[PDB]
RNA sequence: AUUCCGGUUGAUCCUGCCGGAGGCCACUGCUAUGGGGGUCCGACUAAGCCAUGCGAGUCAAGGGGGCGUCCCUUCUGGGACGCCACCGGCGGACGGCUCAGUAACACGUCGGUAACCUACCCUCGGGAGGGGGAUAACCCCGGGAAACUGGGGCUAAUCCCCCAUAGGCCUGGGGUACUGGAAGGUCCCCAGGCCGAAAGGGAGCCGUAAGGCCCGCCCGAGGAUGCGGCGGCGGCCGAUUAGGUAGUUGGUGGGGUAACGGCCCACCAAGCCGAAGAUCGGUACGGGCCGUGAGAGCGGGAGCCCGGAGAUGGACACUGAGACACGGGUCCAGGCCCUACGGGGCGCAGCAGGCGCGAAACCUCCGCAAUGCGGGAAACCGCGACGGGGGGACCCCCAGUGCCGUGCCUCUGGCACGGCUUUUCCGGAGUGUAAAAAGCUCCGGGAAUAAGGGCUGGGCAAGGCCGGUGGCAGCCGCCGCGGUAAUACCGGCGGCCCGAGUGGUGGCCACUAUUAUUGGGCCUAAAGCGGCCGUAGCCGGGCCCGUAAGUCCCUGGCGAAAUCCCACGGCUCAACCGUGGG
C-alpha cells in the first residue's frame, strides 16, 4: 500500500479543467502546491508548451523558463510546476503579450488577452481574516497569499470581498465590498463564466453555505453559492470579462 | 475495454428466403464476403434505431439529435433534401448500396464491369477530391459525387491508354 | 487433460443398437483418477497402446 | 514546387517556424538538401542557421507537408536544438 | 507494541479478524508515571511529524495559582488522594486532578504532567 | 431489434424436460493467416522455487582535502578541466509487481474534523549576536579463503554543541476585537513554570574596502500538496448454524496518541446485538465497468483508472516529515549458496530468462528521447518508469490472391486467343531512430505470385450419383442409420455454407412465461395442505378538519477521468484521437 506522498500523476487522472490530450502519453506534470487549489489552476508548462505553442517539446520549455522570459503577476517564476490559477495575469514583456486566466462556460480555463494598463491590477478574494499577535490583522486571499493591515482598518474589510491589488509591488488600490447590486463573475458551478448582478441573499444554517441570486445582463435570474460569486464591479465590470 | 465487431450475424443463417435474397444482392453489386453485406445492413439498422429513438423522444436535445440525423442523411445523399423524419424508415439496403464508391464508379461509366471497377479502385487509379481512396466499400457523400476522376499519375487518366477506349465505347454503345 | 493409457477395453453398444466400440482406461496425471476414454474413428484403436 | 501556408515568429526564442506544402505529383519524395536549397532562396535566410524538422508524405497524396525552423544566431540553435536533428541535416558530424 | 488501534470485537460481539498489519501511527507510548522526588527529571520525545513532547519522570516543585491569579513556585511534599486510581496515591504518583499536599496546603492539579512537563494546581 | 423447430401415441391434443439455432471468454485440430493500420499475452492451478544481468540516484555554486594534466608565473602559488572518495542537502516511503489475506466504515456516494499532522511549495511580518568542539580522504600498519575490519598522526564545512533573545508549550485571574449560526479558539494585560533559532555561500559586474544583483538558512501566521482517523446510506450464500457478547456495553476520573475515541487503566452499573437473520460457517478485494438479451433482467470483476492490501509465514526496532521500509536492519520457523570451518549470505508477487505446475501465456533486445520523476538555480545526468522494437491463428478496421474484348462449352462457371493493373520482390528518396529498423510514405524493373475449413437423412432445408463394407467394421448435439439393393458407414465424383478463416470441448446470457414484479402452475400430469384459532407482518369502509413523511414540479451543489450515444474535424475513409452536445 502507499507509504507516503504521491510524486507522479497519470494523464488520465488530470483535472477536468485542463485542455490536454488525455490519451497521448501516460503521465502528466503533477502540480506542486502553490497559490490556488488543485481544482482551479494548471502548471504553466502547459501554458507555454500548449496554450501558446511557443515550445513544442518539454526540454525547450525548461530552457525558456530558465531564461526567465515570463512574468506571472509581475514575478519571474522558473518553477515549471508552479500553479497558475484564477485572475492571475501572465505577462510576456518581450512580446508585450498580456493575458488573464478565466474559467470557461464549460468550466475549463482560458487565456483572455488584456491590455497593458490592466496587467498590474489583480483581484483577490478575501478568503478569511485572522489576527496575529501584536494585534495585526491578516487577510488570507483566495490564492494562498496574505496581507497585513492595522486594527483601525479592520472595519474596512470583510470575508469574500474583492481587493483590486497592484500586484507587481503589492499595494492595495480599491476594495469592492458586498451588498445588493454588485456586478459579479462566477468562478465554478454550472453557472461558470456568467456575469451578472447580485439580487438577493439566502442565509442557511447548519453548514449550508450562503447562496446569492444573480440576474444576467438581459435579466434572467439564477442562483449560485457564496464562494463562487467573484465580485469584479459594483455597477460595471472593472476588467474585460469574456 | 474491447473493440467490438461493427456488423451482425443473421439470427438463423440457413433460411432459404434470406439466403437467396442475400445472393441476389451479392451477385449484382459483387461484394467479396458476407461481412460487407451484413455491415451494409448494419448501418441501415442503427439509422432506423436512431429514427425510432428520436421519433418518440422529447426535450430540446431530442430535437437537436433529430436535426443532426436528418442533416447527415441528406449530406450522404441518401434522402431528398426536403425529407422529414418519416421517410428515413422506408430506406432499403439498395439505397446504401448505390452510395458505395464501387457502385458510383460503375454508374459513372468508368468501368464496364463491377469487378473491373473494384480492381481499378484497389489499384489506386481512382481519385476523389484530389485524393486517392483504395477502399471500394467507402461511402461517398453527395457533395463529393462530382469530383470522382481518374488518378492523375495513373495511365488510365490518359485517354490513349490501351484500356480506356473499350470502356468509352461501352459507355457510348 | 493429459493422461496415460492403462488398458484397451471394448464395449457392447446399447440395444437395439448392436456393435463393439473400442476405448481405453486412462489414469490422469492431474489427479490420478482412472476413467474410460472412447476412441473415435474407424480402425483407430490400433494407434493407441 | 513549394508553397507556404504560415510563418510564425517566436520572439521569445527569436525563431521563425514555417509550414509548407511540396507538390511533387509523379515525383519521388524530395531529400532534405534539395528542399533546403530551394526553400532558403525566396525566404532570405542563412542556410547554416536553418533546419528542417519533418517532411511527412501522406498516403495516396502528391502533397507532402514540411515543417522548417530558422534561427537568427548560431548559438541559440546550438543551445536549444537537440543534437540528432543537427546530425541528420549534417550540421554536426 | 502499545497499539491504540481498532477494537477487535463488534458492538454485537462478533469477533473481527485483522485484515491488515499495524501501522506506525496507531501506537502509543508507555505511561509516564510522574513521581515525587527532590529534583525534576525530564525527557524529550520525538513524535509524529517531528514535533516534541516533554515528559516528566520526577517531580519536586509545583505551580500553585491563587484564586486571584498570582502564581507561586513551591515544593511538593506528598500526594493526598488520587481519584483516578487508588494504586497511584500510595506509590506517590501524580496525574491531573490529583490532590497534593504542599507547604501552602491542599492543591488540586489542573495540568497533565505527562504532556506538559510541569505541574500546575489550584489551592483549596 | 419482442421469431421458433426435432423428440412421448396405432393416430391426436396437453404438460414437462432435453437437443438444435446466436454471441462473448479460455484450451485445442486443420489450414493459411501473404499486406497494412489502431489494441492484449502465467488472468484458474505453485502469493511454488530461482543461476543470472539490469531495475536508484544526483549535487565539488554548501565544504575541505588528495591525484592527473594545461597555461601562465615557477621559492610560493593562482586559475581551466577531469578523477577520487568523504562530510553533507535532497531522493531511495513515489514510481514497478500481484489479488494470497480480508464479509471489514476494506469499498461507492454524501457530510464532519472546531478533535490532527504536514518535508519539498506560495504569500504577509521578523531574524541571521557571541563562543566552543568534532573526524573522514591521506601517510605508517594488519588479519583472514572471505565477508568485514583494527590502530597512530592529520585536516574543514550550511558537520555538531553552549550561551544571548525572539519564539514553542502549560496553567490561574482579568478584560475585550475577530472567523462563525454558535461553540471554543483566536486578540490583549497580569501571574507561575518548562522548553528554546538560524547559515551563510561559489562565481561574476561596478566598487579600495563596503554596498547593489544570484542562491541559500531560521521564527510567527496562513493557504495549498499528501494524510489520519468520525459518521449516514448502498451493496453475497447457508436455519440440517437460535441465541450471542466479558472491556462485552455505558457512566465517573484519569494515562497514552499528532489527534477525538475502552484506545488503555481504576471504580461504578448491567448493559450491547438477535426473527427486518445476531453468532458461527462457506464464499469474495470494492467501484467506474464487462458479456448477453427487445427490454424488465441475468450473470462476471482478469486487461485500463480510483480506493484497499501485501513482499517466504510470523514477530520486532533504528533513521526519517512521511516505514515497521520489494532491490534498509534483527529474531523465530522453514528452504537454500560459499568456506583453511572459526563463520558468513542469500530471497525475481520488479524487467528479461530458467526449474516446477499444468491444457494453458513471449526476447536472458535498443535509447534516456517524446512524457515524466529526483538531483543540480544552469548545462546535464539515471531509470527494464517510459519509449522503440522481438515472438504470438489476443481484439477491432481496411485489402486483395487478377481485369477487360472475342469464340466454345461444363451457357450459373470454366475453357482458348489478344490486350491491361503489377495486390509481392529489387533499387532510389523522405519520416525516423529521439542510432538502424520500424516497411509507414513517393518513384523506377515486374508473378498474374498466398485459399482453405467444414457439411451433404431430418431439427436445422442445405447440398446427389457411383464403388467397398453387410448386425462386423462402423456413424451420430437430439431423432435415428447399417443383418446384401445403405440417398445417413468408408472412398470417388458432384454439390452446399463460410472465408483468412473453419472445426472440437468447456464456461456464461438468450432460447425460458423451465423462476414468472412486468409474467408462471397447484380437481384429473409436479403441487391448496386432514381441520380450526391467533401474534408480528401484509391488505383494509365512507365523509369532514389539519399536517405535508411519502408522491410530483422548479431550482444550488455533487455523483472524477476513460468508457456509452451523436455532429464536425485529423490520420486516404474506418478502427483511434480532438472540439462540441447528451
Amino acid at each position: 500500500a502507499r507509504k507516503g506522498p504521491k510524486r507522479h500523476l497519470k494523464r488520465l487522472a488530470a483535472p477536468t479543467s485542463w485542455y490536454i490530450e488525455r490519451k497521448a502519453y501516460k503521465w502528466a506534470v503533477r502540480p506542486r502546491p502553490g497559490p490556488h487549489n488543485m481544482r482551479t489552476s494548471i502548471p504553466l508548462l502547459y501554458i507555454v508548451r500548449d496554450y501558446l505553442g511557443y515550445a513544442k517539446t518539454a526540454r525547450e520549455a525548461r530552457k525558456i523558463l530558465n531564461e526567465g522570459k515570463f512574468l506571472v503577476d509581475g514575478r519571474v517564476r522558473k518553477d515549471y510546476k508552479f500553479p497558475v490559477g484564477i485572475m492571475d495575469v501572465v505577462s510576456i514583456p518581450e512580446t508585450g503579450e498580456h493575458y488573464r486566466v478565466l474559467p470557461n462556460r464549460i468550466g475549463k480555463l482560458i487565456l483572455h488577452p488584456i491590455s497593458e494598463d490592466e496587467a498590474f491590477i489583480k483581484p483577490l478574494r478575501i478568503r478569511n481574516k485572522r489576527m496575529i499577535k501584536g494585534a495585526r490583522v491578516q487577510l488570507n486571499f483566495h490564492d494562498g497569499t496574505n496581507h497585513i493591515v492595522s486594527i483601525a482598518e479592520k472595519d474596512n474589510y470583510f470575508t469574500s470581498y474583492t481587493v483590486l491589488m497592484k500586484v507587481p509591488e503589492r499595494e492595495i488600490l480599491e476594495v469592492l465590498p458586498f451588498e445588493k447590486g454588485a456586478y459579479v463573475f462566477v468562478t465554478q458551478g454550472k453557472n461558470v463564466a456568467r456575469k451578472g448582478r447580485i439580487v438577493e441573499i439566502k442565509r442557511f444554517p447548519m453548514g449550508w453555505p450562503d447562496v446569492v441570486t444573480i440576474e444576467d445582463e438581459e435579466g434572467e435570474l439564477f442562483d449560485t453559492l457564496k464562494e463562487y460569486a467573484f465580485v469584479v464591479g459594483t455597477d460595471k465590470p472593472k476588467i474585460s470579462l469574456p | 475495454k474491447r473493440q467490438r465487431k461493427k456488423y451482425e450475424t443473421p439470427p438463423h443463417p440457413w433460411i432459404k428466403e434470406r439466403l437467396d435474397r442475400e445472393r441476389v444482392l451479392m451477385d449484382k453489386y459483387e461484394l467479396k464476403n458476407k461481412k460487407e453485406l451484413w455491415k451494409h445492413e448494419t448501418q441501415l439498422k442503427n439509422f432506423r434505431r436512431r429514427a425510432r429513438r428520436l421519433l418518440a423522444a422529447r426535450g430540446k436535445q431530442a430535437e437537436i439529435e433529430r436535426e443532426q440525423l436528418l442533416a447527415r442523411l441528406k449530406r450522404l445523399g441518401l434522402l431528398p433534401e426536403d425529407a422529414v423524419l418519416d421517410d428515413v424508415l422506408s430506406l432499403t439496403i439498395e439505397d446504401i448500396l448505390e452510395r458505395r464508391l464501387q457502385t458510383i464508379v460503375y454508374k459513372k461509366g468508368l468501368a464496364r464491369t463491377m469487378r473491373q471497377a473494384r480492381q481499378l479502385i484497389v489499384h489506386g487509379h481512382i481519385e476523389v477530391n484530389g485524393q486517392i481512396i483504395r477502399s471500394p466499400s467507402y461511402l461517398v457523400l453527395k457533395e463529393e459525387e462530382d469530383t470522382i476522376t481518374y488518378a492523375r499519375t495513373s495511365p488510365f487518366a490518359n485517354p490513349q491508354h490501351p484500356e480506356r477506349m473499350m470502356i468509352e465505347k461501352a459507355k457510348q454503345g | 487433460a493429459r493422461g496415460i493409457v492403462l488398458e484397451k477395453i471394448a464395449v457392447e453398444a446399447k440395444q437395439p443398437n448392436s456393435g463393439m466400440r473400442k476405448a481405453v482406461r486412462v489414469q490422469l496425471i492431474k489427479n490420478g483418477k482412472v476413467v474410460t476414454a472412447f476412441c473415435p474413428g474407424d480402425g483407430a484403436i490400433k494407434f493407441i497402446d | 514546387e513549394i508553397r507556404i501556408k504560415e510563418i510564425k515568429e517566436n520572439k521569445l526564442i527569436g525563431r521563425k517556424e514555417i509550414y509548407f506544402e511540396i507538390y511533387h505529383p509523379g515525383e519521388p519524395t524530395p531529400s532534405r538538401k534539395d528542399v533546403k536549397g530551394k526553400l532558403v532562396a525566396m525566404l532570405d535566410l542563412n542556410p547554416e542557421t536553418t533546419v528542417i524538422q519533418y517532411i511527412r508524405s501522406y498516403f495516396g497524396s502528391y502533397i507532402s507537408k514540411g515543417y522548417a525552423k530558422a534561427y537568427d544566431s548560431k548559438e541559440r540553435m546550438l543551445y536549444i536544438e537537440p543534437e540528432y536533428i543537427l546530425i541528420r541535416d549534417g550540421l554536426i558530424e | 507494541a502499545i497499539w491504540q488501534g481498532r477494537s477487535l470485537k463488534k458492538p454485537s460481539g462478533g469477533r473481527i479478524v485483522l485484515a491488515r498489519k499495524k501501522r506506525k501511527r496507531e501506537l502509543g507510548r508507555e505511561p509516564s508515571n510522574t513521581r515525587v522526588a527532590e529534583q525534576d527529571k525530564r525527557k524529550i520525545i520525538r513524535t509524529y511529524g517531528g514535533n516534541r513532547k516533554v515528559r516528566l519522570t520526577a517531580a519536586a516543585y509545583a505551580n500553585v495559582f491563587d484564586k486571584s491569579g498570582k502564581g507561586r513556585k513551591v515544593r511538593i511534599i506528598r500526594v493526598i488522594e488520587n481519584p483516578a486510581n487508588r494504586q497511584f496515591a500510595r506509590r506517590n504518583i501524580i496525574t491531573k486532578g490529583a490532590i497534593i499536599e504542599t507547604e501552602i496546603g491542599k492543591a488540586k492539579v489542573t495540568s497533565r504532567p505527562g504532556q506538559d512537563g510541569v505541574v500546575n494546581a489550584i489551592l483549596l
